[PDB]
């Protein structure tokens, strides 16, 4: 009994890992497109449209 | 705290390692992440005393001296508007040096252009 | 972190290695008040016994039982189960108990057993090949013996046939020892079933008349009303004890509560399902179950190329209950906190960083 | 002793609105501030619940089937409803249990009884009549607690008979509302659980009559059936159910 | 038996909705990189080389 | 359709949600995506005849 609890909760907290870690690469790439905009529109002045 | 669950868990490898090393992973990610958006300079530059901008107003965006978070009416705003094993790591940067970080840059562009960005 | 990390040198840096807990010290086991007892006190020691062709059966149920007091009384000469443990009686439960008493002979005490063959078992109580219970007896000649003699216990001394497990028999129909038609008129081979003992006081043991209470146990799918005592022990607050209230089990910090329970919850809960407020069953009081200072410990090292000096972080964990210095992030031991601001060299968190120089904070 | 009433009037049953009535407390558990979904026997909202009448000549007490559970309404004045009759076959046969209040105590019997096709109480204009029945062979359980109880008191009970377990949940409501059942909201605490271990599949009411032939007093009661679904329950601050979600209702509550 | 059933397609169905992540997470970077060359290519005339 | 199965799956928990859940987003980001790409002018410009 002890062992289907062990594998159930190791289920969910490998699921929860997963998401977490494509949430963590979504993340990532909004924070790189965050610091390219800290670069180019507040350290200077972008030609690129929108 | 079961003993007889652990030992049993023992089985099963170094699961817990993996799990623990990608939330690690993460968790520094976002102080990396954090570290690259802010801190893109390494002098905190100030305004002047005197607001003479030639007309224009930078109030809202500034940092106000009455608030003792030393925040922006607009940061401020930001800042009101957004409300078993677990542990939540505290960031890095605390919001106080992000406010910081977010100032210095404001002062840069406002006081010198873009040539704090590519020089001195 | 050597361990951890499955090397010999370790490189600059801040590494969780192990996971501090706070160990409970006490066990405590708060169960509600020990009411209701079963009436024990009026089958045991009643004021008159019944015969044993029709035994008194009482039934107990809906109510507690103590039967460690039973078991300690040093009166009975005889203790013996069939189905169950004698120190087990005050764990188990039991839908309801079959109380059977009677008056019989000193030689026949061994007869009210399973598989055991005589007149009282034939006759006057029968016990089945899977019998659960317990039997107790004990002697009697100071009470029911009488120097002119106690006839007024009877018992059957003749059936056609035997009795069926937990039969009563209280007919008085003549018996046929012979094949002569009787229709109820006594003869020469025609006795009435049922005879007297001789219970007097100067007879030895043996023949002394002996009080039996026989204790019976169902346990059918109704739900178990007679279960043993509960032994409560003393509440302790404010430390990480292991808590069984009312059977809820746990492992937490028990503080007093603010929350004022309406009167039938007994339990409270947060929203992620976690139990963070009781009541206590003896007193009805409420406290807030605050989860154990758990941590993470992190190593806060240098390079061991550059030297062996190493402290230790504790997240989460205020200081007072583990150079010591307190942090947002959690306790940190073995670093000097100083006034001067640094590049971080190590990052802690909360925008402390360490760096060696000795390790500062 | 039994004794027919047949000085009554023929009308059939009436129908009228659940609304948002009939809600429980689903366990002993204390929540703060928390919105909990749960799964049990709920009676549904806006549903057909059976309405009752004794009025004069009008006298309800018919015997009908328990299903999974009853919810019993009651818009009382003067303590005509007494107790209820719960059973299978309602005789000698099977075993029955028996909810009655008389002038003094509540007492609660699971027995083999012999019910009276037309069972009642009387008071006299004083209680000096008991007619709901002639026999009490063999019981297993008896109880007796402390008694429960223009209309003006609201009277709300369930019953449920899981595992063996009798559970009955009350709450008392001070209403001023002449006729139907007033809308609104009240969560039925639990009150007290019975270990009977009975089949019980049919139900009737105990009224009392009234005596100066029979007078019947101004009662009203109404009975719905629990049905397994789910409910959204809300949680104050203070930790009582405030409101509920219907999760099977509309599309809306859904 | 409609539990080895059940673990295994809850198996299968939670291997198929990370691969379907991952995927929609490819899929969307794709995406914003089209839309900064409609903003930039067409929206604008680009100095950025290639 | 089998209810025994489903009585069995809700012994698991909240999987189930947690897939939909995830499936939904997925769904709704291609559209968010197409919005993003293409839906780039307020004004729907017409070339000369
Ligand atoms: C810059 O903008 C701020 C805010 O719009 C101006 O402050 C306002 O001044 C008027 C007149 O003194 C007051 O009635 C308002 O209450 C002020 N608003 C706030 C938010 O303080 C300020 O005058 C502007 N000019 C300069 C030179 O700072
Ligand atoms: C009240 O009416 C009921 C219904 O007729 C009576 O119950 C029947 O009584 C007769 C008497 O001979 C029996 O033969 C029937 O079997 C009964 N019906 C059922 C369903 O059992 C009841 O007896 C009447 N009360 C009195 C006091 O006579
Ligand atoms: C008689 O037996 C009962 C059994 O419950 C016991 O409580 C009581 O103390 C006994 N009486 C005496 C005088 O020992
Ligand atoms: C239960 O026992 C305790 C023991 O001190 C007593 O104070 C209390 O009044 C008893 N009753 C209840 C209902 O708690
Ligand atoms: C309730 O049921 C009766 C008959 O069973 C029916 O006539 C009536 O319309 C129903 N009420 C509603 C609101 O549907
Ligand atoms: C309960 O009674 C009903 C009808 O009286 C019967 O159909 C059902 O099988 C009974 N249940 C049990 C468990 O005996
Ligand atoms: C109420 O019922 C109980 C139990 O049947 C009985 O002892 C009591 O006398 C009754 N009260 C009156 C007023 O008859
Ligand atoms: C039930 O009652 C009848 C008549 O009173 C009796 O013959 C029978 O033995 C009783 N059964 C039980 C189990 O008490
Ligand atoms: C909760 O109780 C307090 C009294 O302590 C009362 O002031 C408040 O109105 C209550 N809240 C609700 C929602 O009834």
């Amino acid at each position: 009994q002890i062992d289907r609890l062990i594998t159930g909760r190791l289920q969910s907290l490998q699921t929860y890992v997963t998401q977490q870690l494509i949430r963590a690469a979504e993340i990532r790439a909004s924070a790189n497109l965050a610091a390219t905009k800290m670069s180019e529109c507040v350290l200077g002045q972008s030609k690129r449209v929108d | 705290d079961s003993t007889e669950c652990s030992n049993l868990l023992l089985q099963y490898g170094s699961f817990c390692t993996q799990l623990n090393r990608a939330l690690t992973g993460i968790a520094v990610e976002q102080d990396k992440n954090t570290q690259e958006v802010f801190a893109q300079v390494k002098q905190i530059y100030k305004t002047p005393p005197i607001k003479d901008f030639g007309g224009f107003n930078f109030s809202q965006i500034l940092p106000d001296p009455s608030k003792p978070s030393k925040r922006s009416p607009i940061e401020d705003l930001l800042f009101n508007k957004v409300t078993n094993g677990l542990t939540v790591l505290p960031p890095l940067l605390t919001d106080e040096m992000i406010a910081q970080y977010t100032s210095a840059l404001l002062a840069g562009t406002i006081t010198s252009g873009w040539t704090f960005g590519a020089g001195p | 972190t050597k361990c951890t990390l499955k090397s010999f040198t370790v490189e600059k840096g801040i590494y969780q290695t192990s996971n501090f807990r706070v160990q409970p010290t006490e066990s405590i086991v708060r169960f509600p008040n020990i009411t209701n007892l079963c009436p024990f006190g009026e089958v045991f020691n009643a004021t008159r016994f019944a015969s044993v062709y029709a035994w008194n059966r009482k039934r107990i149920s809906n109510c507690v039982a103590d039967y460690s007091v039973l078991y300690n009384s040093a009166s009975f000469s005889t203790f013996k189960c069939y189905g169950v443990s004698p120190t087990k009686l005050n764990d188990l439960c039991f839908t309801n108990v079959y109380a059977d008493s009677f008056v019989i002979r000193g030689d026949e005490v061994r007869q009210i057993a399973p598989g055991q063959t005589g007149t009282i078992a034939d006759y006057n109580y029968k016990l089945p090949d899977d019998f659960t219970g317990c039997v107790i007896a004990w002697n009697s000649n100071n009470l029911d013996s009488k120097v002119g003699g106690n006839y007024n216990y009877l018992y059957r001394l003749f059936r056609k046939s035997n009795l069926k497990p937990f039969e009563r028999d209280i007919s008085t129909e003549i018996y046929q020892a012979g094949s002569t038609p009787c229709n109820g008129v006594k003869g020469f081979n025609c006795y009435f079933p049922l005879q007297s003992y001789g219970f007097q006081p100067t007879y030895g043991v043996g023949y002394q008349p002996y009080r039996v209470v026989v204790l019976s146990f169902e346990l059918l799918h109704a739900p178990a009303t007679v279960c043993g005592p509960k032994k409560s022990t003393n509440l302790v607050k404010n430390k990480c004890v292991n808590f069984n209230f009312n059977g809820l089990t746990g492992t937490g910090v028990l503080t007093e509560s603010n929350k004022k329970f309406l009167p039938f919850q007994q339990f409270g809960r947060d929203i992620a399902d976690t139990t963070d407020a009781v009541r206590d069953p003896q007193t009805l009081e409420i406290l807030d179950i605050t989860p154990c200072s758990f941590g993470g410990v992190s190593v806060i090292t240098p390079g061991t190329n550059t030297s062996n000096q190493v402290a230790v972080l504790y997240q989460g964990v205020n200081c007072t209950e583990v150079n010591v210095f307190q942090t947002r992030a959690g306790c940190l031991i073995g670093a000097e906190h100083v006034n001067n601001s640094y590049e971080c060299d190590i990052p802690i968190g909360a925008g402390i960083c360490a760096s060696y120089q000795s390790i500062i904070a | 002793q039994c004794v027919n009433l047949t000085t009554r009037t023929q009308l059939p049953p009436a129908y009228t609105n659940s609304f948002t009535r009939g809600v429980y407390y689903p366990d002993k558990v204390f929540r703060s501030s928390v919105l909990h979904s749960t799964q049990d026997l709920f009676l549904p909202f806006f549903s057909n619940v059976t309405w009752f009448h004794a009025i004069h000549k009008r006298f309800d007490n018919p015997v009908l089937p328990f299903n999974d559970g009853v919810y019993f309404a009651s818009t009382e004045k003067s303590n005509i409803i007494r107790g209820w009759i719960f059973g299978t076959t309602l005789d000698s046969k099977t075993q029955s249990l028996l909810i009655v209040n008389n002038a003094t105590n509540v007492v609660i019997k699971v027995c083999e009884f012999q019910f009276c096709n037309d069972p009642f109480l009387g008071v006299y204009y004083m209680e000096s009549e008991f007619r709901v029945y002639s026999s009490a062979n063999n019981c297993t359980f008896e109880y007796v607690s402390q008694p429960f109880l223009n209309f003006k008191n609201l009277r709300e009970f369930v019953f449920k008979n899981i595992d063996g377990y009798f559970k009955i949940y009350s709450k008392h409501t001070p209403i001023n509302l002449v006729r139907d059942l007033p809308q609104g909201f009240s969560a039925l605490e639990p009150l007290v659980d019975l270990p009977i271990g009975i089949n019980i599949t049919r139900f009737q009411t105990l009224l009392a009559l009234h005596r100066s032939g029979w007078t019947a007093g101004a009662a009203a009661y109404y009975v719905g059936y629990l049905q397994p679904r789910t409910f959204l329950l809300k949680y104050n601050e203070n930790g009582t159910i405030t409101d509920a979600v219907d999760c099977a209702l509309d599309p809306l509550s859904e």
